[PDB]
């Protein structure tokens, strides 16, 4: 289907949810990181660690600014890439998680011929499985395709792509 | 921010592309002579 670049702003949703260990509609984009964390500074510090590793170069003070403004100027820059930090996070998600032999470009061809989505919509399809990583490894391969198949409704519902 | 860049200064109207002075010239000036001065009437100013 259409190949459209991944957006900063579900991108940055992602990275802090994985990071708090809450489910994306736990944080709300309006709240602020300083808000977010309640008072636990080392857990904020590795937050803007992560977005100054994935993007770059960050806004002056990005605690203080809500995920929005935040997203925004990030995307200002953002060339659509995957990331290094998103990179490491999807590298230890499909190595910790996903049954022994079912790789990253196994999951890639699997959702390819499955619903048609690109490498730009599968980027995303990956990043909101991040957001709610299973505890435990799913043994089986259908259980595998069960969640990836359910990751990629919950990606169409926030985008709002119809398959 | 333009383009990821801060950038201070003119800009063309349409495509927000950067214009420098020097360049406003030789950029618009055969258009601002076009349409100023005693010309055709231009519909788009009369109403069609
Ligand atoms: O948000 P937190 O992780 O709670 O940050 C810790 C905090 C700096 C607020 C503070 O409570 C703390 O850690 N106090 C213990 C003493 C300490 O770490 N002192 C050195 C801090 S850095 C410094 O002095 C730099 C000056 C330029």
């Amino acid at each position: 289907i259409a190949d459209e670049p991944v957006k900063a702003s579900l991108l940055l949703h992602v990275l802090v949810a994985h990071k708090l260990k809450k489910s994306l509609d736990s944080i709300p984009m309006s709240k602020t990181i300083k808000d977010l964390v309640g008072g636990k500074s080392t857990v904020q510090n590795e937050i803007l660690g992560d977005l100054g590793k994935e993007f770059g170069t960050t806004p002056e003070k990005p605690e203080e600014t809500p995920l929005e403004e935040l997203a925004e100027t990030f995307q200002d820059t953002f060339s659509g890439a995957l990331g290094k930090q998103s990179s490491s996070l999807l590298s230890r998600l499909i190595s910790s998680k996903m049954p022994g032999g079912f790789t990253i470009t196994v999951a890639r061809k699997y959702l390819q011929t499955r619903w048609g989505l690109p490498s730009g919509r599968q980027d995303g399809v990956l990043l909101v499985a991040l957001s709610n990583e299973p505890a435990a490894r799913l043994g089986s391969e259908a259980d595998a395709k069960a969640f990836l198949d359910s990751m990629a409704q919950k990606y169409a519902s926030i985008v709002g792509v119809d398959l | 921010n333009l383009k990821g860049r801060p950038y201070t200064g003119w800009v063309d109207s349409k495509t927000k592309e950067p214009v420098d002075d020097k360049d406003v010239k030789a950029k618009y000036e055969t258009s601002i002579l076009e349409h100023s001065g005693i010309r055709l009437i231009e519909p788009e100013l009369f109403n069609g």
